[PDB]
RNA sequence: UCGAAGGUGGGAUCGGCGAUUGGGACGAAGUCGUAACAAGGUAGCCGUACCGGAAGGUGCGGCUGGAUC
RNA sequence: GCUCGUAGGUGGUUUGUCGCGUUGUUCGUGAAAUCUCACGGCUUAACUGUGAGCGUGCGGGCGAUACGGGCAGACUAGAGUACUGCAGGGGAGACUGGAAUUCCUGGUGUAGCGGUGGAAUGCGCAGAUAUCAGGAGGAACACCGGUGGCGAAGGCGGGUCUCUGGGCAGUAACUGACGCUGAGGAGCGAAAGCGUGGGGAGCGAACAGGAUUAGAUACCCUGGUAGUCCACGCCGUAAACGGUGGGUACUAGGUGUGGGUUUCCUUCCUUGGGAUCCGUGCCGUAGCUAACGCAUUAAGUACCCCGCCUGGGGAGUACGGCC
RNA sequence: CAGCUUGUUGGUGGGGUGACGGCCUACCAAGGCGACGACGGGUAGCCGGCCUGAGAGGGUGUCCGGCCACACUGGGACUGA
RNA sequence: AGAAGGGGGACCGGAAUAUCGUGAACACCCUUGCGGUGGGAGCGGGAUCCGGUCGCAGAAACCAGUGAGGAGCGACUGUU
RNA sequence: GCGGAGUGAUCUACCCAUGGCCAGGGUGAAGCGCGGGUAAGACCGCGUGGAGGCCCGAACCCACUUAGGUUGAAGACUGAG
């Protein structure tokens, strides 16, 4: 993405009537100022102002990077 | 078939320590031996159905101990990937 | 430059009517047959093919949700 | 209809960490009226004012790891692999055998044969039926054969050979949760039918004649085409049924059969009894059920996954879409 | 209704805004959204509230209150906090 | 199916001196040849964008498919 | 018109042998590769390739329409299609 990089975010919300408990994935857009990020590779990411059209999110750091 | 000596050969070659059988290496060398066996067969008696099930059953438990492999350890999962055969 | 409205064109989608025509439901006390319920008079059903005014009949394969020694 | 498997859901024992789910407290917020408790005022009520609940939630800090979960490990029970034996109509290809029917040729031989409840159509007298001998051809494999075996299902036995699948038993030899189910998707899938070439003994839809009957487009008889057969494709439908989805744990017994193993009674020759595993029948305890019935091979007691129903016709039909 | 998008996704340099931002512009990459249902069709103001129901739930948004959208239809600018 | 129906087309200048692409001279090495590499002169080609200019008209004259819908017959190319 | 005997395939019909000719555009079959797809596939997309009683169209071969000619330039032609 030319300086920008697609983050896969999960969690999990109770259902209304059901009560079961349910896991739905998301996707993120995140500033990465210099690119360095494969498949995988863990991050943790902080909300910032709209730095782009669709870009909310920023790169903190890199834990557990990808095996 | 798959004789004796024959699935030792395969089990030494790419055994573990000298003596294993089970582990997702083995296992993985001697479904690939038998999957080629079988196709090779199958290219004969296009109707042997009852075969081809089988091998439909081999190359399913194959694909599930490669994906157990890649899970568990990604690089003997690609050893085991550049010595045998993929895609 | 963009820009409402308007014009030209091929399409997309949703309805209404339609000569004629197919099947369905209900009506009466009509006409032609008795196919099923008994072994219902040729046991009954299931898939397919063919045939015949109609219900239906025949063949192939299967079931007993029938019987027999 | 059966099977496989994508996503998904769900998951053995044990150790440590986090504390996301979980839960507790605290703070902020969750407008007012209206809903409720308690009061106050319109003569009462409706109406209205006040105090507290409501506002099921969310954000922040501070406590817990009992369960789910993330991570890091460990174990063998699940599961898979290993080695030794076991049974089998599991499947495909190739070669081959006998009986029988029909047909052909010749011999013997003359007036009937066939068919039914009765007949006639039909066949023979131009030599039929019958009998003998030889030959040609296709289909199906009596006896074994069963209540049996195998296969996911559909299905599977004349014999021999080649190739190949699966299952069961035993040791625990090896890995170490690698497991279960599976939306869609894919494969397999009786008979009938379709395309191309071959084959066609017998049977036999359609069709024809005879017979029954008021009629007989049928049941019966005489014939007879596709088809039934082979090769490669297509079609994907059955009461494809156990009318009962897959996996696991538990829940008296009695009595047959099949494949193993195991000590003992080991000669009580008995290949019997006893123990265990995998099946296959019947009867039967509890339990379930409207009843019939199920009953360790559950329709009983629980869990996980998928599929399906919301009165009967219209209708599994119309339109649209895929093949 | 099974494939949707090209200022569309991102980046760079400018322009623009009270303010971040393809909001606009010039260049570079090929990306972004979709079976947890995009894109498409039908319908509809949302909520506090109101009704019914033991409750969960089912229906509803009218008095009043909060907001949003509109002012014959469609489009646009200016003044001004 | 060239379905149908649309848009652009002239000249001058700039981009533009390898802009791009064609071939490859002077001059660069070695097993010295009818040899190899770099090199880029001179000469030709095409396209695009931006700006300007002229006319009634930019395909410029000559040249150069009309298109669509419904039926009948024969499948079609061909032959008489 | 009938019979006998001969002559003719330098026109025309068909056939045999041996030679020649077909400007220029367009379309893009099989096969061959690469990638995607899978266990393998089937299949799919990019290239290459240059098939066809293929398309447009001169030479060439015809003869559908129309006008002229019709004591013709010509006992069957010319012009435009
Ligand atoms: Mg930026
Ligand atoms: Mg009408
Ligand atoms: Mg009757
Ligand atoms: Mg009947
Ligand atoms: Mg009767
Ligand atoms: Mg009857
Ligand atoms: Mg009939
Ligand atoms: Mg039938
Ligand atoms: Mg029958
Ligand atoms: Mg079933
Ligand atoms: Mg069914
Ligand atoms: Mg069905
Ligand atoms: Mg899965
Ligand atoms: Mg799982
Ligand atoms: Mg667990
Ligand atoms: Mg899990
Ligand atoms: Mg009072
Ligand atoms: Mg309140
Ligand atoms: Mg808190
Ligand atoms: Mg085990
Ligand atoms: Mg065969
Ligand atoms: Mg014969
Ligand atoms: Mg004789
Ligand atoms: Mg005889
Ligand atoms: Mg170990
Ligand atoms: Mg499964
Ligand atoms: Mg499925
Ligand atoms: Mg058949
Ligand atoms: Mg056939
Ligand atoms: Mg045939
Ligand atoms: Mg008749
Ligand atoms: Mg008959
Ligand atoms: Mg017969
Ligand atoms: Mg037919
Ligand atoms: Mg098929
Ligand atoms: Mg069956
Ligand atoms: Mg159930
Ligand atoms: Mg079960
Ligand atoms: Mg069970
Ligand atoms: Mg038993
Ligand atoms: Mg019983
Ligand atoms: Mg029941
Ligand atoms: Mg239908
Ligand atoms: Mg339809
Ligand atoms: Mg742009
Ligand atoms: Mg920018
Ligand atoms: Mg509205
Ligand atoms: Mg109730
Ligand atoms: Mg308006
Ligand atoms: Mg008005
Ligand atoms: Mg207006
Ligand atoms: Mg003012
Ligand atoms: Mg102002
Ligand atoms: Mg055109
Ligand atoms: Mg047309
Ligand atoms: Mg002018
Ligand atoms: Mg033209
Ligand atoms: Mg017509
Ligand atoms: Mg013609
Ligand atoms: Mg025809
Ligand atoms: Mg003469
Ligand atoms: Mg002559
Ligand atoms: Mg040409
Ligand atoms: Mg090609
Ligand atoms: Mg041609
Ligand atoms: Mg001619
Ligand atoms: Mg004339
Ligand atoms: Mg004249
Ligand atoms: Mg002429
Ligand atoms: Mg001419």
């Amino acid at each position: 993405m030319q300086k920008t990089i697609v983050v896969e975010l999960e969690d999990r919300m109770r259902h209304p009537l059901y009560g079961k408990i349910i896991r739905t994935t998301k996707k993120v857009k995140a500033h990465d100022e210099d690119s360095v990020a494969g498949i995988g590779d863990r991050v943790s990411l902080m909300e910032t102002r709209p730095l782009s059209a669709t870009k909310r999110w920023r790169l903190v750091e890199i834990l557990e990077k990808a095996k | 078939a798959l004789t004796a000596e024959q699935k030792k050969e395969i089990l030494r070659s790419y055994g573990l320590h000298e003596t294993d059988t089970g582990s997702p290496e083995a296992q993985i060398a001697l479904l690939t031996k038998r999957i080629a066996d079988l196709t090779e067969h199958l290219k004969v008696h296009k109707h042997d159905h009852h075969s081809r099930r089988g091998l439909l059953l081999l190359v399913g438990r194959r694909r599930r101990l490669i994906k157990y492999i890649s899970q568990i350890d990604v690089e003997r999962y690609r050893s085991l990937i550049e010595r045998l055969g993929l895609r």
